């Protein structure tokens, strides 16, 4: 009979190849997924496998196994919406998440008859809440339930799920919602988790009553403020508090800490000194985030105790005073001390080469900090140090090379300091070694060729440094390079024809340089490819055609996440080059960014854009962003420049381009800025350049250009000054 | 800033299939870095081009907030309801391009406030209603297409609509 329901589901799979070890002939227990006890079927789990089919058909099928306890279906694109069906009281448990389902969130009171099931998990879906709230979800006999981060709006929500009451519940999760308004578990006595993150409460701090039996409350993410303290008073019993990305104001209140590990206060309006009566939460305390506040002074020396306490992170606050090395030895806890964004001051201690052997991950980044890089810091022969973020600080003279004795460094940031003399060959030997930030310094030389035996190498920024000389060619060993920022130095030489071999390349960015000779075609083989600024140059050529090639066979979620700036070019100074300077910044400071007003002409009276990169597309994109500015570049702009639907930006100013604007360039519909300016390009401005409805700027000045402005579309709004000088055109609009 | 919060209002109203305005920041300064959003050299909002992004939705009232907006293309959208009587509260202006959409309702009269505008294209909409004789009132106005959509009521040459052609009425079911 069993088996026969498991056939009947397996029809209507698209896509019938899926469950191929399920066939008629063979005892259910034999197929994928299929768990049974004492031969009869007690669990399927087909997580993801791409079902591709609708809820209804699941439940029709499968729900219906007399006996059947659980069901994981987590990740099987199950379509569509839930309904009433015959379930058995037996389905204790489903695992709907990281899939398709739809409708309002009502359509879950229907698992009402499914009459023992306690745990349900359909978080990562879009279910809504559309209407206006009441009425109840009636799933009480509910253990656990978790609705997070689906498509959920409302208030009171958190009453309506808990509104047939909530007694027998231990875990709730309703985050990455914008649910709002009131909270209330405090009828909930058996509860042990509640995670509101990521929602829209503004207004009620939760009642958790009792808080008996309470271990982890994440109110994180919310426009939450209001007394907590007294709120959570009432537990002791606690294992994480996460209170962060909120509005909470004052010094840091008492708080529960007998069993608490886990402590987040970040992100807040917190002020104050890190208080004593912190102290006893040492016994066990393992991680605390108080980054992100307004505390001040210095580390107080009882963060000694806390041996237990693997990671501290107390970046972006007032805190002062040299790097408490006498507290930092005694918490043979720590593998993570974030100090980033603080006023720390002073040489880097001598007695700090040990933590380079105990810690992970050392952030001393935008602090005060002097003298030179240690040469001995990483002279510990145990040493693990994967992260080193000494960026923007003081840090004077030579890059010790000494420092390749710290063999489990993955990332390397040195920069914004005021690092002089070459870079080191010696770090070709970092084996593990991924990203490597140098920029904004006074480095010189050469681009050490060494650099070759890093096979991991990702990231490569050396921006606004001396570095002469060409590109290492023996680069091309390095596979998975993604963004080679080499831009304001006085680089030579020409684009390797072998750039385009790297599959992951995805920012180049040559700006400010001298590099000269031609575009190379060979650019158009790098799947990754989304940003080249090659702007203020000296190179020779054609645009070539087979630039373009892969476009709209692109992926770029490698480069994804990076954290970043984009100064926008003012135009309003003469010198000033480019369309604009896309820099990496992660831990470097917002505010000591006019620290580059002396190499770069260009005004910081601008408008600076930022952020993490994120890439428009995921698969099947095109490149996002050109700028070939300010070179001898010229000849025909191929027709293939118009293969680029993802496109937001392209400036191909100053040169001598020659020839006609193809019709073509009508189809960067994602084409937010176009400038073609100062060039020797002639004819008319094809109408069908009409089709760029989200330009927000023109410049097509200095050309031979003639005929009419083509004033159908954004182009009427465009002041005539970027239409000026082409004697020979037609319009003023 | 107001204008930061207006605009949000707006990414509510509207729905973003294409997700153009995923950029729109709420938690943000002001909303000067948004994309298609610009801002002078003061950082208030001097346009918002958010012109043929698929977008479908309502326009809205906040949307007024925006004083020295000027060019602000909603045009060539699936944009649905009534045209905000508050757009008028958006005193500097130069171009509302609200053309072929299917906006329903009057066209307010409340434009005959915006002394600056300098271009009207509720073109190729439905609207339902009788033209401003307060939009007679405007005289700048270089260009002005409203055409597609049934008004009547009258074609006003109160004249400050002396300057146009009738191939700006084109079906109005006009006179
Ligand atoms: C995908 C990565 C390469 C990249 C860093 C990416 O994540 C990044 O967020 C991109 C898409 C943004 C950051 C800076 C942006 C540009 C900043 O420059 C500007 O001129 C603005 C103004 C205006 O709003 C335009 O519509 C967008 C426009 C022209 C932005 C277009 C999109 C960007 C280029
Ligand atoms: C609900 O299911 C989701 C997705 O199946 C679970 O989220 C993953 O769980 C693993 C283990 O916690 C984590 O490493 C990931 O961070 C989670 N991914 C997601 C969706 O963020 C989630 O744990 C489930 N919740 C319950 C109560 O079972
Ligand atoms: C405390 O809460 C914050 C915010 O809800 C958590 O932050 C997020 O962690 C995930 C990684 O799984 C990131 O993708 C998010 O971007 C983070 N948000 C922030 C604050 O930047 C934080 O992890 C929580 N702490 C713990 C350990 O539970
Ligand atoms: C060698 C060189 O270019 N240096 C100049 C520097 O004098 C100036 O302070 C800056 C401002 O634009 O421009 C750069
Ligand atoms: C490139 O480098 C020099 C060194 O300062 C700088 O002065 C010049 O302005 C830079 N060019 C551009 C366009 O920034």
């Amino acid at each position: 009979r069993e088996i026969h329901q498991l056939i009947s589901f397996k029809d209507v799979l698209p896509d019938k190849n899926l469950l191929p070890d399920w066939s008629s002939n063979k005892n259910p227990c034999t197929f994928d997924g299929v768990t049974c006890r004492d031969d009869k079927v007690t669990s399927i789990d087909l997580s993801s496998k791409p079902l591709n089919v609708g809820f209804s058909a699941v439940s029709s099928s499968l729900l219906s196994l007399t006996g059947l306890e659980s069901l994981f279906l987590s990740n099987s694109h199950i379509n569509g919406s839930v309904s009433g069906f015959k379930c058995s009281a037996s389905l204790t448990s489903l695992d709907l998440s990281r899939n398709s389902l739809s409708g309002p969130v009502t359509t879950l009171t229907s698992l009402g008859s499914c009459s023992g099931l306690k745990f349900l998990n359909v978080s990562s879906n879009t279910l809504d809440f559309p209407g206006k709230v009441s009425g109840g979800l009636k799933l009480n006999s509910l253990e656990v339930l978790d609705l997070s981060a689906n498509s959920i709006s409302g208030a009171n929500v958190v009453g309506w799920v808990l509104s047939d009451g909530c007694g027998e519940l231990k875990h709730l999760a309703i985050s990455g919602n914008k649910i709002s308004g009131d909270v209330d578990v405090s009828r909930c006595v058996n509860l042990e988790f509640l995670d509101v993150s990521s929602n829209n409460f503004s207004t009620g701090i939760p009642f958790l009553g009792d808080c008996s039996a309470l271990q982890h409350l994440d109110i994180s993410g919310n426009k939450l403020s209001g007394d907590f303290s007294r709120a959570i008073s009432t537990c002791t019993e606690l294992k994480l508090l996460n209170i962060s990305s909120n509005q909470f104001v004052g010094p840091i209140p008492p708080l529960p800490l007998k069993s608490l590990q886990y402590l987040s206060l970040a992100e807040n309006k917190f002020t104050g000194e890190i208080p004593d009566f912190l102290s006893g939460a040492c016994d066990t305390l393992t991680g605390l985030d108080l980054s992100g506040n307004h505390f001040y002074g210095a580390v107080p020396p009882f963060f000694g105790s806390c041996s237990l306490l693997e990671s501290l992170a107390l970046s972006s606050n007032n805190f002062s005073g040299e790097l408490p090395m006498d507290t930092l030895l005694k918490m043979r806890g720590l593998k993570v001390l974030d100090l980033s964004f603080n006023e720390f001051s002073g040489e880097l201690p001598e007695s700090l080469t040990n933590l380079s052997a105990s810690l992970l991950t050392l952030d001393l980044s935008s602090n005060n900090f002097s003298g030179p890089i240690l040469p001995n810091l990483c002279q510990n022969p145990k040493n693990t140090l994967q992260e080193l973020y000494l960026q923007n600080n003081g840090f004077t003279g030579k890059i010790p090379p000494t420092l390749s004795n710290c063999s489990e460094l993955v990332s390397l940031h040195l920069s914004f300091n005021y690092l002089s003399g070459t870079i080191p060959s010696s770090l070709g030997s970092l084996s593990k070694l991924r990203d490597l930030k140098l920029w904004l310094n006074m480095l010189e030389g050469e681009i050490p060729q060494e650099l070759m035996y890093v096979k991991t190498l990702e990231t490569l920024i050396l921006d606004f440094n001396d570095l002469t000389g060409e590109i290492p060619s023996g680069l091309s060993n390095c596979t998975n390079l993604n963004w080679i920022s080499l831009s304001n130095n006085r680089l030579t030489g020409e684009i390797p024809k072998w750039i385009g071999r790297l599959e992951n390349l995805a920012i180049l960015k040559l700006s400010n340089n001298s590099f000269s000779g031609n575009i190379p075609a060979e650019l158009g083989d790098c799947r990754s490819l989304i940003w080249l600024d090659l702007n203020t140059n000296l190179f020779n050529g054609t645009i070539p055609a087979a630039m373009f090639k892969q476009s709209g066979k692109i992926a770029a979620n490698f480069i994804a996440g990076k954290r970043y700036v984009y100064i926008k070019n003012d135009g309003m100074k003469k010198e000033c080059h480019g369309a604009g300077n896309l820099l990496e910044f992660q831990g470097i400071r917002s505010e000591q960014l006019n620290r580059l007003s002396t190499r770069n002409p260009c005004n910081i009276t601008s408008r600076v854009y930022g952020g993490h990169t994120s890439p428009t597309f995921d698969n099947n994109g095109s490149m996002m962003f050109l700028d070939m500015s300010y070179n001898m570049l010229s000849g025909y702009i191929p027709k293939e420049i118009g293969s680029m639907p993802y496109l937001f930006i392209l400036n191909l100013g100053h040169n001598d381009i020659s020839g006609s604007i193809p019709d073509e360039v009508g189809d960067l519909r994602g084409l937010n800025i176009l400038d073609l300016s100062s060039n020797k390009l002639d004819g008319r401005i094809p109408q069908a350049m009409s089709a760029l409805t989200m330009l927000t700027e023109i410049d097509l000045s200095n050309n031979n250009l003639s005929g009419p402005i083509p004033e159908m579309g954004q182009f009427e709004t465009f002041p005539p000054a970027k239409f000026l000088n082409n004697p020979g055109l037609c319009g003023y609009p | 800033n107001a204008e930061g919060d207006a605009l949000s209002a707006l990414k509510n109203s509207l729905a973003d299939p294409n997700k153009v305005l995923q950029s729109w920041d709420a938690t943000l300064v002001t909303p000067c870095t948004w994309f298609h959003v610009t801002c002078n050299s003061d950082n208030s909002v001097t346009r918002v081009d958010l012109g043929n992004a698929n977008l479908s939705g309502q326009l809205v009232m906040q949307l007024g907030q925006l004083p020295n907006l000027q060019y602000l293309e909603l045009y060539s959208n699936n944009i649905t309801g009534t045209i905000p009587e508050q757009l008028g509260n958006l005193t500097e202006l130069v171009s509302l391009d609200l053309y072929l959409n299917n906006l329903s309702g009057p066209i307010p009269s409340t434009l005959g406030r915006l002394k600056k505008l300098r271009f009207l294209r509720l073109n190729n909409n439905s609207l339902s209603g009788e033209i401003p004789r307060s939009l007679t009132a405007v005289l700048t106005l270089q260009v002005l297409d409203l055409s597609n959509n049934p008004l009547t009521g009258d074609i006003p040459v109160n004249g400050s609509f002396s300057l146009f052609t009738p191939i700006s009425f084109a079906n109005t079911k006009l006179t």
